[PDB]
């Protein structure tokens, strides 16, 4: 694959938070590995109650799905 | 939320908005439609 695509999406207090970072890549099997912060692009004052969710593809490339943590990090 | 910052704002509408006026219902800046 030619493009690494990130999203964070968390919904606080009514805000739908997106934050994302576009990288260039040459790997097909996986994930590369390597670290890299994301921006905050997005910010919808929508008040909208979000709890399951669906990916939209086009029929004529892997997606991955993880969950966020409240952890500590020292950055 | 709790931690609201900004200013409320009131007002009455008893020679507004009322008739009778059946118009207004019930049920963290939620719309719960």
């Amino acid at each position: 694959f030619k493009n690494l695509r990130e999203f964070v999406f968390k919904n606080i207090d009514g805000y739908f938070k997106i934050y994302s970072k576009h990288t260039p890549i040459n790997l097909v099997r996986d994930l590369p590995q390597g670290f890299s912060a994301l921006e905050p692009l997005v910010d919808l004052p929508i008040g909208i109650n979000i709890t399951r969710f669906q990916t939209l593809l086009a029929l004529h490339a892997a997606y991955y799905v993880g969950y966020l943590q409240p952890r500590t990090f020292l950055l | 939320p709790d931690d609201f910052t900004g200013c409320v704002i009131a007002w009455n509408s008893n020679n507004l908005d009322s008739k009778g006026n059946y118009n207004y219902l019930y049920r963290p800046f939620e719309r719960d439609i």
